[PDB]
RNA sequence: AUUGGGCGUAAAGCAAGCGCAGGCGGAUUGAAAAGUCUGGUGUUAAAGGCAGCUGCUUAACAGUUGUAUGCAUUGGAAACUAUUAAUCUAGAGUGUGGUAGGGAGUUUUGGAAUUUCAUGUGGAGCGGUGAAAUGCGUAGAUAUAUGAAGGAACACCAGUGGCGAAGGCGAAAACUUAGGCCAUUACUGACGCUUAGGCUUGAAAGUGUGGGGAGCAAAUAGGAUUAGAUACCCUAGUAGUCCACACCGUAAACGAUAGAUACUAGCUGUCGGGGCGAUCCCCUCGGUAGUGAAGUUAACACAUUAAGUAUCUCGCCUGG
């Protein structure tokens, strides 16, 4: 349990938000950081990449619905951070 | 919960019962 | 036609008529039997005590 | 009154329906529930109107917002279906469009066809009478 | 019959194999086209004419020849009838008939259009036999 | 009915000490009027196996009801995977069918049918699933009463 | 096998996941009328397949007449399909509390084993299969005890048990990480299925490198039955093994069964939680063996721990 209650709680998409889109994805790009740099310390660690797989396909694929679904909801996170 | 009910028709005695006088 | 009892582990409806009546309790059987013969008995013309008079048994299975 | 588990979204309403009839016919279920669909309202009420449907009612929870219907598949009071069986010429990966010059018979014409032409769901028959064709979602007798 | 998967590579249907594609195919010279005239019957040349022993339940003398014909292929034939075919490297006749007994065996000799030695001690058929009536 | 012997089967095992050897005698009986049945018989001697085979024959008399003198509906038998398919057929082509087939399809009181053999040629087999689809059709009387709004369509 | 089949034992599920495209994509209303249907139009070559007709001695034929898809053009319906603004939250998780487990990358020690080396003893043997022999021992072998030590992995802990992307997980400990399970009257507003493509690991055997080799070990050397004993029997014995880098990529990787969605009698019990409640019995939800009715089936048999029923996609098989 990396981070449970900073940004779902400390950012509102919405009027109020306990879990939605973009609280997730940030969420979970925190937890994909989190899990680059344990991996980078420990390099024979694999679930950890295929759950990073999943984590990022998924927010993909939460932001291709997003597109339509509402007019513009997604535009704080859609990016990368591991250069 | 039922707000609407509509066709009153219900299964309640769904045991099957035949075969009546036989000689 | 054939009339069969249900007890614990079949469907009610393998017969014509439904009676989901019991005999392994010691204190069933008794009545039970004695309602179903005093039911057909009085075609013949025979004794009839347990149809709708207070005749009963309280008795273990013997 | 709903059964038990509430039913979530499934991918498509015809097929959730569908899978929940053939456990009512094979497991000895009556009442069996669904989750809201207008179109399942509509099939509800015309197979009520055709005689082969029993009480349908639509149900809420705590909020109105959410939706679900449940309704007696119409069982005699002898264990005996009225349904029988049911098919799907409509999918959701090939809704197969059939107009007016394409509505045959229900394989002798006994059967009930549905068509969902324009608005609401219509039976081929009456929908050839109206030179009317369209998708047609489902075969049922 | 995941259509999902198969559209890609649809399903062919064969509802047929055969034996007998030597009348199937044909050439001409000055220009090479294989293409099928459905080739009634087709004409080789027997090369080699002889007796194989039968498969290994069967210890018998059925004959056959080694009839090469105009597609690039070395392949068997049946010899019907008595009076076998043994031209030896002269234009035979060959059409499709099917004798399962013998390997490669799939062709039959037919005599009347290049008739060979004229099948003789056979006169019931006269399909793929080549034998005179004694009617008028 | 008519006590015909129709099909003989070859049938054996052995035992610790002799072989048993059996033929098991299958017949086929029917009035053209609904009553129709089939039957098995097994027995070490071949005419207890006849003798079987009769019992059977007057035995098992069934009605099948005569609904319009052919088939109006499509039905499929699967008894023992040896499919057999109708399909309605103009009264005029006559009963084109199997010989076993067409046999029972006119001593059924029917003809002129479309039938569809799938699978491979076995007699028992195949007969089982016959009556399988025998046993399929439909009547509409109870389909018209039993519905609210009373109407066989 | 779209029409028209299955994948557990038939031809048959990818090794296993993530897995973009992809198709599907629960329902409301405003809108397009996009697909669908409806309404509007012009077109559809003769002889001709088909069809009324004639001339053929009559059919063989010839003609007469007609039988339309298709294609371009224009407006209405709002069901489903992609859907717009809002959406409804019943899912995906997620606010939160409880929460069990051999889950795992990482890092530590402890038990001792093992055989030795310094130490002494001691008398006479060791090796072994059906029986022996090969093969070891007085110059002290067996065996011995502590000291010290190399590689090496941890009797039991091991279950109607749980955690597990598969492969698996148990001397412990902990950093970290992952998956949960139960419950949240909750939120984005259904935001997700399969997986072209891409990504990832992958039991184990073995390989080059550097090191280590404690131990056994193929191939076998020798020896025992033997007609042969090459397979099976015993000893000596190295490749191999082992630690890490790099390469390993398959297994009878299986559940002989790829999944995901939604639904469907039960029961003996039991496991994790919410637990009233010594523990309890007793349950709520997920799980763990069986069960048997529907259902399923070529039969095996499966059956709410389907080989049951329907929705979507990737892999395969068309007789050997």
């Amino acid at each position: 349990q990396i981070d449970k209650n900073g940004i779902i709680k400390s950012a509102q998409l919405h009027d109020k938000d306990v879990g939605s889109i973009q609280v997730q994805v940030s969420l979970l790009t925190s937890q994909i950081k989190q899990l680059t740099d344990h991996l980078l310390a420990n390099k024979k660690d694999f679930i950890s990449k295929r759950g990073l797989y999943a984590k990022v396909s998924k927010r993909k694929r939460l932001l291709k619905y997003l597109k339509h679904n509402d007019l513009e909801a997604y535009r704080n996170l859609v990016k990368t951070l591991n250069l | 919960r039922t707000e609407k009910a509509q066709k009153p028709k219900e299964e309640l005695w769904d045991v099957v019962q035949k075969m009546g006088n036989f000689d | 036609p054939v009339v069969a009892l249900c007890n614990t582990n079949t469907n009610p409806e393998l017969v014509d008529f439904i009676i989901p009546a019991n005999n392994h309790q010691p204190q069933s059987t008794c009545l039970l039997m004695n309602l179903l013969a005093d039911a057909v008995a009085e075609a013949k013309a025979m004794p009839t005590m347990f149809a709708y008079k207070p005749d009963e048994e309280i008795q273990i299975e013997i | 009154i709903t059964t038990t588990k509430p039913i979530k979204a499934h991918f498509d309403p015809v097929a959730d329906l569908l899978t929940k009839i053939n456990n009512a016919r094979k497991a000895k279920l009556m009442t069996v529930t669904t989750i809201a669909s207008k179109l399942k309202i509509a099939i509800l009420e015309i197979l009520v109107k055709e005689g082969y449907l029993a009480n349908f009612q639509v149900l809420e929870n705590k909020s109105k917002t959410k939706r679900i219907v449940t309704f007696n598949l119409k069982y005699t009071q002898r264990r005996i279906p009225s349904i029988n069986g049911v098919k799907q010429i409509s999918k959701p990966g090939l809704r197969i469009y059939r107009p007016f010059e394409k509505l045959p018979l229900v394989l002798n014409g006994l059967g009930i066809a549905i068509i969902s032409t324009s608005d609401g769901v219509m039976t081929d028959k009456v929908a050839r009478l109206k030179k009317i064709g369209g998708e047609i979602l489902a075969y049922v007798w | 019959a995941t259509i999902a998967q198969l559209i890609r590579k649809p399903r062919k249907k064969k509802k047929v194999k055969s034996k007998s594609p030597a009348l199937h195919y044909n050439l001409n010279l000055l220009n090479k086209k294989v293409t099928n005239v459905y080739s009634p019957l087709k004409r080789g040349v027997c090369t080699r004419v002889g007796t194989m022993t039968p498969k290994k339940p069967n210890s018998a003398l059925r004959k056959y020849a080694k009839v090469r014909l105009t597609n690039g292929f070395e392949v068997l034939t049946y010899i019907p009838g008595e009076g076998h075919n043994l031209q030896e490297h002269s234009v035979t006749l060959l059409r499709g008939g099917r004798v399962k007994d013998l390997p490669g065996v799939r062709y039959h000799i037919v005599r009347g259009t290049l008739d060979t030695v004229g099948v003789e001690k056979r006169r019931q058929q006269r399909s793929a036999y080549g034998a005179k009536k004694p009617k008028a | 009915f008519e006590e015909r012997i129709v099909k003989l089967k070859r049938i054996s095992k052995t035992t610790k000490g002799g072989r048993n050897m059996r033929f098991s005698v299958l017949v086929v009986v029917g009035n053209r009027k609904g009553k129709i049945g089939y039957g098995i018989a097994k027995a070490l001697e071949v005419p207890n196996a006849i003798k079987k085979a009769i019992k059977a024959a007057h035995n098992s008399l069934h009605t099948i009801e005569i609904h319009k003198g052919s088939i109006y509906h499509e039905v499929i038998g699967r008894s023992g995977a040896s499919r057999v398919l109708l399909k309605p057929a103009p009264q005029g082509t006559g009963i084109i069918a199997g010989g076993a087939i067409r046999a029972i399809i006119e001593l059924a009181g029917y003809s002129d049918i479309y039938t569809k053999n799938l699978g491979r040629n076995t007699p028992i087999n195949m007969i089982h699933a016959t009556m399988d689809g025998i046993l399929k059709q439909l009547s509409p009387r109870r389909v018209a009463i039993l519905r609210n709004k009373n109407l066989n369509e």
